[PDB]
């Protein structure tokens, strides 16, 4: 289908016309989000059994 | 050394019987996939064989090792009642399993619709009821450094018939009808050569399975019940050698040793459950 | 046009490579690894009599709904293991369930090609079907409530859809996936969402626009699981090729791959921790794996299921993880 | 959704009658049902509780043994057989819809009641204030005090607030302490901690006139407070 | 555990009790999935199993099928009329255009209530009898029109009757409304079947097929006459190979229904069966061609000794279909029992 191919090309074209950050900044952002909430992560650091509602 | 070798062999047999039965019960209790009506019956048979192996084989082993009943008379009555109860119930679990399998192969509609663990519970209750009805008579009204069962000709007929010969007929008939149905189903089921080879292989498998079941039951128990029906009638003509009579007794007990092997340890589902544990 | 499409694909690949300065491992190579996550089964939720295909935690982090092939949708109090509701489905062939963020509704769907919305809080004491969302021509693989009136559903007809539950109409159809769409993850602000499909592609969608913002293709096989990172700037996918991948929305990349050599089974479900440092992925090999989302090493294993771990979810407070499985049990870990 | 009580009427003391309530418009089988009575001029007094499935039944110690509570799930009918009907058994008996799961709203619907007239360790919930005078549009706060901590260790405070509007059955307002029942305007608010509780009406209207009742659901003698009336 | 926690626990216990009751009810259900190809016979096999139960004219079953036949008859007019727009064929009498909207105006009312009103009967009678649509029906090769339209259109009077009783021939040609999943409960000789027909499933099998891991058996419907009717029997062979040799259905026996055998009996007289199978090298008569077709389907079966194929030439006249399914399911149950007992 020519219509399918032209729709696909239009989609790809508007895929490419977006702004990409560096993977350095992306990895750093996920890092910093993880340290910024590591204290607030009951699975990373087990909470005391008084603080644990499943116990 | 005669005490040592006999003690070690009986103790190893008691340990293996206890371990096998307890392992069967544990595997059924642990793994979820083993809560079948069929496996409820098999594990109940293992419970009954465990009660044999824990409440009978120790005292029977002592009575065998010391060549005399060094316990008391009330303990003799308790040991006789427990031995008869547990062994009769073990044999009738063999029957309950046979009847379950016969209904599983000849009644698929009952298998799907009506077969619920209430039926396994009913079968186990019946096996224990029959064990009680065989074990209480001489405690109540059917009766010297020895512990022997009531040798009433009436009670000999009643107990040996009701605890082994009636079960012998039931298992023979049920597994005969099972063999006939299994072979009929195989008959219902280069390509022709492959199908014929498969059909004969399955028939060989059926006869091997039924041979293992019925042959172990018969070889373990029938010597004992031939002896136990004949001797109380042979006042003086029949004298039973001690080594013989003990070998026959402990074949009867090796039946409770061997029931898990036939019924659980040979089951591929039990093997999977054990491997996963 | 095909030549132009391949040229545009090459252009996007080169633009993606131009933005790949340093791998996520290299940047995170210095962080102290999490030691080894000893989550233990705090609750076992028993009551499903068939395979569990989906569970969803409530936003109160205490209720969860689960869907099983036994035709029941059960709501659990995970603190007490009490079953709050048991909703009987018209179709037992349910593959997905969603729990409304308000808690007033659950959704479920599957081979019936319908998302059914269930009114949990009715004036009568029963849970009733409030809406039957017909319009998908394949099974529903995932559904996620935007709010009480909006829900996004993915389907085997290769289309995601946004629905208006009041009217029951597809407010937006999200076409573009060539294979079966197996999963959704709404962004935390729910302005956009990702979907993973059997064409091994993850597509970032705009809920309001209705258009595919980005397409993420790194997997070698069907993507069964997808999950946004807690900040909504990344998402993780779990595929049949025994690997998980972390994709970044802004970098438009595949930052990290969560694979092990002795892992050959596919991933049924992925989820993140509250801080997002853990990627908890359920596997066909019967056991869930805890991954360090930043260093790509298994922190822990949630072994404890006797069949395929089909579904999992981490509470909104991050306290506990529930894993459903084909062995018909939900286990709360902690 | 309705509950319709039947029975009542003049009963000779020491006699016997059976109360019935027909449930309509809801899944009556899935609701624990209560009987709550009100002496012809006094506050509310809980009578009995048959749970959903009838597996659990409780009675007020004042009527235990004399009353039996029963339900007809196929008939959607709640029953109370009354025996040895004293003079203190005169009251207006309310059947109360009540469902218990996580986040449920117990005591949320009440029947119309049937007046029954006869010829002639419990937690003490205290709301000693009565007949609070107040004018429309004005914030008012009703206190409630508890002889025990209604705060359970599970985090709930099993304090309920009802509204006996004049000639009307009680309307649940606040089911567990600080939980607004559905259909209650979002100006009522419950507050408290431990034993002291407050129901603050933000901007009251002509509908808020009536009697406001405490109720603890921490234990099963279910005890109320002497309702604090609002009067224009 | 407060009073309310106790009542919540009691509620959970009642829920568990109902869940066990429901699971015990569903455990006695025998789940079979119909899994034939596009024009194979799955729908007509389910319909025939419902109808012929205890007499060929179990009319109570025929009552539920009146709305479907009505919908097929109603859609038949909609399909034929709408075919004019694509075929650019004008109605002989332009007055049909007013009636053309009339059918669509009553199309919603008829389908929702499952009845054909007298006004629609006149509208249907006029529209069908118009020569312009008559040419449109004759050009059905380019339009999406079900083959059942011809018979219903010739008897719209019978269809619209107040006491209309659908006939077996009428029902068996009806086309079940495309629905993602279709479930049919059958109780035959104390055995309850659930024939789970996955209908129009516009998705890949490999994703939804494991939902039927634990079915008792698969019923695979094959059209015998379809060997020369876009490679219909080749499609059935591909589907059967995939389903039979599926990793999920290793121990799941397949009930192979070979449908439309009499139609095959005519078609081989006319068309040689070598067209579908160039390597047939066999006689082109029935009871030879049919056995050949079974042989291909059952030779696609790998991994024998775990699963068996129960081939049946379906007879819509008799209850041999439901009886064969009962016999095959009984054999499946009994073989499974023989297997864990270890005999076979
Ligand atoms: C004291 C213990 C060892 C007794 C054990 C009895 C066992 C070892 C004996 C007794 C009966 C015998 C079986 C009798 C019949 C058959 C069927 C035949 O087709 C295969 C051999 C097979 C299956 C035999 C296997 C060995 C067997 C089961
Ligand atoms: C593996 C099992 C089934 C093999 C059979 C074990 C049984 C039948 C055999 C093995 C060891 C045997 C015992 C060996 C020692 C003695 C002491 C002797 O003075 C009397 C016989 C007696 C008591 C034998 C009884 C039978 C016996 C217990
Ligand atoms: C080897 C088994 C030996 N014991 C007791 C003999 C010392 C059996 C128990 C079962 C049973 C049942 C009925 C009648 C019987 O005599 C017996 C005797």
């Amino acid at each position: 289908s020519i219509a399918q191919a032209r729709k696909l090309v239009e989609q790809l074209k508007m895929e490419a016309n977006i702004d990409r950050i560096k993977v350095s900044k992306a990895a750093a952002d996920l890092m910093a989000y993880c340290e910024a909430h590591a204290k607030e992560d009951p699975l990373l650091t087990p909470v005391p059994a008084s603080e644990n509602p499943f116990r | 050394s005669y005490q040592v070798i006999t003690s070690l062999l009986l103790g190893t047999l008691i340990f293996c019987a206890v371990l096998g039965n307890a392992c069967v019960v544990a595997a059924i209790a642990l793994e979820r996939s083993l809560q079948n009506v069929a496996n409820y019956l098999i594990g109940s048979l293992a419970v009954t064989d465990l009660m044999v192996s824990v409440l009978v084989l120790p005292m029977a082993a002592l009575y065998q090792v010391l060549n005399k009943w060094t316990l008391g008379q009330v303990t003799c009555d308790l040991f006789i009642a427990l031995d008869v109860l547990c062994c009769t119930s073990s044999i009738w679990h063999l029957c309950a399993i046979a009847l379950d399998r016969y209904w599983a192969i000849t009644d698929p509609i009952d298998y799907v619709n009506k077969r619920t663990p209430r039926r396994a519970a009913a079968l186990i209750s019946l096996t224990w009821l029959i064990g009680f009805l065989i074990s209480i008579p001489p405690m109540l009204g059917w009766r010297p450094d020895a512990c022997t069962i009531s040798k009433d000709h009436g009670y000999t007929i009643y107990s040996t018939f009701g605890a082994f010969y009636i079960p012998l007929l039931l298992m023979l008939v049920l597994y005969g009808r099972i063999f006939r149905a299994a072979r009929f189903r195989i008959r219902k089921t280069r390509n022709a050569e492959a199908k014929r080879k498969m059909a004969l292989a399955r028939e060989r498998k059926t006869v091997k399975t039924l041979g293992i079941i019925m042959g172990t039951f018969i070889l373990c128990w029938l010597p004992f019940f031939i002896v136990a029906l004949v001797l109380p009638f042979c006042e003086s003509s029949c004298h039973m050698p001690t080594l013989l009579g003990a070998i026959i007794n402990w074949l009867g007990y090796s039946n409770s040793l061997l029931n898990p092997v036939i019924y659980a340890y040979f089951n591929k589902d039990f093997q999977n459950a054990f491997k996963k544990i | 046009l095909r030549q132009e499409a391949e040229q545009l694909k090459n252009q996007i690949r080169d633009a993606r490579k131009a933005c790949a300065d340093a791998t996520l491992s290299q940047i995170t190579n210095n962080i102290d690894p999490v030691g080894r996550i000893q989550m233990r089964t705090r609750r076992t939720l028993r009551g499903h009599l068939a395979k569990i295909y989906a569970m969803h935690w409530g936003t109160d982090s205490r209720l969860l709904v689960s869907a099983s092939q036994d035709g029941k949708l059960i709501i659990w109090d995970s603190y007490t293991t009490n079953k709050v509701h048991a909703i009987p489905l018209r179709s037992s062939w349910v593959m997905t369930c969603a729990y409304a963020p308000s808690g007033n509704y659950v959704a479920c769907g599957g081979l019936d090609n319908i998302c059914s919305i269930y009114n949990l809080k009715t004036r009568e004491g029963n849970v009733r079907v409030s809406r039957e969302l017909a319009g998908h021509t394949g099974y529903l693989s995932c559904c996620r409530f935007l709010d009480d009136n909006q829900i996004v559903t993915s389907s085997g007809d290769t289309t995601c859809a946004l629905w208006d539950i009041e009217t029951g109409q597809q407010t937006t159809t999200f076409t573009g996936h060539t294979g079966d769409v197996m999963s959704l993850s709404l962004a935390p602000d729910t302005r956009l969402f990702v979907s993973g499909a059997c064409d091994a592609s993850a597509k970032l969608w705009d809920v309001r626009e209705g258009m595919c913002r980005q397409t993420f293709t790194g997997h070698e096989s069907d993507i069964n699981a997808i999950c946004f990172f807690p900040n909504g700037n990344a998402f993780a996918t779990g595929s049949d090729d025994a690997t998980c991948r972390l994709f970044d929305l802004r970098a438009d990349q595949e930052l990290m791959t969560y694979s092990h050599d002795n892992i050959i089974c596919g991933i049924t479900s992925v989820s993140f921790s509250k801080s997002g440092r853990l990627l908890l992925a359920g596997y066909d090999d019967f056991n869930c794996n805890v991954w360090d989302a930043l260093k790509a090493d298994r922190a822990g294993v949630l072994a404890g299921h006797d069949n395929r771990v089909s579904c999992l979810g981490v509470t909104d407070d991050g306290m506990a993880v529930a894993t459903g499985s084909w062995d018909s049990f939900l286990k709360i870990w902690n | 959704v309705q509950l319709v009580e039947s029975g009542g009427g003049l009963v000779q003391p020491g006699g016997s009658r059976k109360l019935s309530c027909s449930a309509s418009g809801f899944a009556f089988s899935s609701f624990g049902m209560h009987w709550v009575r009100q002496a012809p001029e006094k506050g509310l007094e809980w009578v009995a509780y048959i749970s959903s499935g009838s597996g659990t039944i409780y009675y007020a110690d004042t009527v235990k043994g004399r009353f039996t509570i029963s339900r007809d799930d196929p008939k959607n009918t709640l029953f109370l057989q009354m025996t040895s009907l004293r003079s203190e058994d005169t009251a207006m008996y309310y059947c109360v819809r009540s469902i218990y799961y996580y986040g449920s709203s117990p005591f949320d619907f009440w029947g119309q009641g049937t007046t029954l007239t006869v010829s002639s360790s419990d937690i003490v919930m205290t709301q000693a204030t009565s007949s609070v005078p107040v004018t429309p549009g004005e914030s008012v706060s009703i206190s409630c005090r508890s002889s025990k901590s209604l705060l359970h260790s599970n985090g709930n405070t099993y304090l309920y607030w009802f509204l006996q509007r004049p000639g009307q059955s009680p309307q649940l307002l606040i089911y567990r302490m600080s939980n607004l029942a559905s259909g209650v305007p979002d100006r009522f608010s419950g507050s408290g901690s431990g034993t002291a509780f407050t129901l603050t009406i933000s901007r009251l209207e002509a509908e808020d006139v009536g009697v406001y009742y405490c109720m603890q659901h921490l234990e099963y003698p279910l005890t109320f407070g002497a309702g604090t009336k609002l009067e224009l | 555990v407060s009073a309310e926690d106790k009542a919540a626990a009691e509620r959970s216990k009642m829920i568990d009790k109902n869940l066990r009751e429901d699971g015990e009810k569903q455990r006695r259900e025998i789940k079979l999935l119909l899994l034939g190809t596009s024009n194979s016979g799955k729908n007509t096999i389910v319909k025939q199993m419902k109808i012929i139960h205890s007499g060929g004219f179990n009319l109570e079953a025929c009552k539920e099928y009146k709305p479907l036949i009505i919908y097929n008859a109603i859609d038949s007019l909609t399909r034929i009329i709408r075919a004019l727009a694509a075929l650019r064929i004008d109605f002989h009498n332009p007055d049909r255009a007013y009636d053309a909207v009339q059918l669509f105006a009553l199309t919603g009312p008829a389908e929702s209530k499952g009845e054909i009103t007298p006004e629609l009967l006149g509208v249907m009678r006029r529209l069908w009898a118009d020569p312009g649509a008559q040419a449109c029906f004759s050009r059905s090769s380019e339009y999406h029109l079900e083959d059942n339209a011809a018979y219903y259109l010739n008897d719209l009077e019978r269809i619209a009757a107040a006491d209309y009783i659908p006939t077996v021939e009428d029902i068996l040609r009806s086309r079940d409304m495309t629905t993602g999943i279709v479930e049919n409960k059958f109780t035959f000789k104390e055995l309850t079947f659930k024939m789970v027909d996955v209908g129009a499933q516009r998705s890949e099998r490999k994703k939804w097929i494991h939902c039927f891991e634990g079915v008792t058996a698969i019923i695979f419907c094959v059209e015998l006459s379809g060997y020369d009717l876009t490679s219909r029997m080749a499609a059935s062979l591909k589907l059967f190979d995939s389903i039979c040799n599926n990793k999920w259905f290793i121990d799941t026996s397949l009930i192979l229904f070979l449908n439309k055998k009499d139609l095959l009996a005519e078609k081989i007289r006319r068309i040689p069966l070598t067209i579908c199978f160039p390597e047939y090298k066999g006689q082109n008569t029935y009871e030879e061609a049919a056995v050949y077709i079974q042989r291909q389907f059952e030779d696609l079966n790998r991994n024998k000794e775990t699963k068996e194929i129960y081939s049946h030439f379906t007879c819509s006249t008799d209850t041999s279909n439901i009886q064969f399914v009962f016999d095959a399911v009984t054999d499946v149950i009994i073989q499974n029992n023989l297997k864990y007992i270890g005999l076979c």
